[PDB]
């Protein structure tokens, strides 16, 4: 059975994740989907060249977890669909993590983070998807293990992509 | 310096002229702040559906469809503070249900009360300069 350690979509936008650099990259956006109020972290700096934007989750107490499974749901926009569209447009983002004994709070040092994987969309959102109000929601899962320290963070690095993160779910399997 | 605050309630005098318009730059935020209380009776607490609409629906002060629902002020006494719609005036979204905002254009919000008196039409014009 799955024990849930983190569930963004369930938190009703109360989570307040740290972004870096201060007030530049990811933003908490709000919207209506399926007649329900939802939140998302999104970033779309496709015109501005070299991007390096970090969204860090709050510290997650590990407990008895050894291998954690990370479920991401997100959209990614077609680099072709930008009137301008510099060759600095990307269609991936990166998933990182870091283990810790204590919560560092507002401290964020990227080089403490280890890359888990590049996250790529199966389904790209194309310009026609806009007037059709069609949400193509990608689902990607990764796992990291064995975890050893008292807690851990996840972080998401944007490198110049147009992404909306709707869901982040971390869990372990007991037995 | 960067974000604009609008108190969305029928006591806000700025709504009285129905010409209420705020001027923003690209990437500015507008924080629409729902009616909030900590005691009048539950029935007396103001509740709204906010819509983001085209000029014509703004003129009529009436939504065209469900698709235009932007947010709901249906938590008038939430312990965590007032309910809040934070709209960033981005040029581009990754989210296909959200809106894109362009320099030189104007955008329009209207509301309807949730099962309550509409004494006056509540609307807002947001103009992006540049
Ligand atoms: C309906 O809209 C009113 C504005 O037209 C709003 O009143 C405003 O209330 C806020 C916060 O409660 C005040 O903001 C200030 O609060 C204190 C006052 O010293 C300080 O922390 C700060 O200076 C802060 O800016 C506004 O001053 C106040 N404006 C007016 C005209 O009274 C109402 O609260 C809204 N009503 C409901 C039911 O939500």
């Amino acid at each position: 059975k799955e024990v849930v350690l983190l569930d963004f979509a369930a938190a009703g936008g109360e989570l307040g994740w740290l972004t870096h650099p201060y007030g530049k990259g990811w933003d908490l956006m709000q919207n209506i989907m399926n007649d329900m109020p939802i939140y998302m972290y999104s970033v779309c700096n496709v015109m501005s060249g070299d991007q390096d934007n970090w969204l860090r989750t709050n510290w997650v107490y590990r407990g008895e977890a050894e291998r954690i499974f990370i479920e991401l749901k997100f959209t990614v926009r077609d680099c072709n669909s930008f009137p301008g569209g510099a060759s600095s447009c990307k269609e991936t983002f990166n998933l990182y993590y870091a283990e810790s004994d204590l919560d560092y709070g507002t401290n964020f040092q990227k080089r403490l983070f280890t890359k888990i994987d590049t996250i790529a969309p199966d389904e790209i959102t194309v310009s026609s998807d806009f007037e059709a109000r069609h949400v193509k929601l990608n689902v990607e899962e990764r796992s990291v293990g064995p975890l050893t320290r008292k807690g851990f963070y996840l972080a998401f690095q944007d490198i110049g992509a147009c992404v909306a993160l709707l869901s982040v779910r971390v869990y372990y399997k007991k037995c | 310096a960067d974000r604009h605050t609008v108190f969305w309630n029928s006591s806000n005098p700025k709504f009285r002229n129905e010409d209420y318009t705020i001027h923003v730059q690209l990437n500015d935020y507008v924080d629409i702040i729902c009616p909030h209380y900590e005691s009048v009776a539950d029935a007396a607490m103001e509740q709204y559906i906010l819509y983001l609409v085209e000029h014509e629906e703004y003129q009529l002060c009436q939504p065209q469809s469900k698709d235009q629902v932007r947010w709901q002020c249906n938590r008038p006494s939430a312990k965590h503070g007032p309910e809040k719609l934070s709209e960033k005036f981005q040029r581009f979204t990754p989210f296909t249900l959200g809106k894109e905002f362009k320099e030189g254009h104007s955008y329009y919000y209207i509301s309807k009360p949730i099962h309550q008196h509409e004494d006056r039409c509540l609307r807002l014009k947001v103009t992006v300069s540049g």
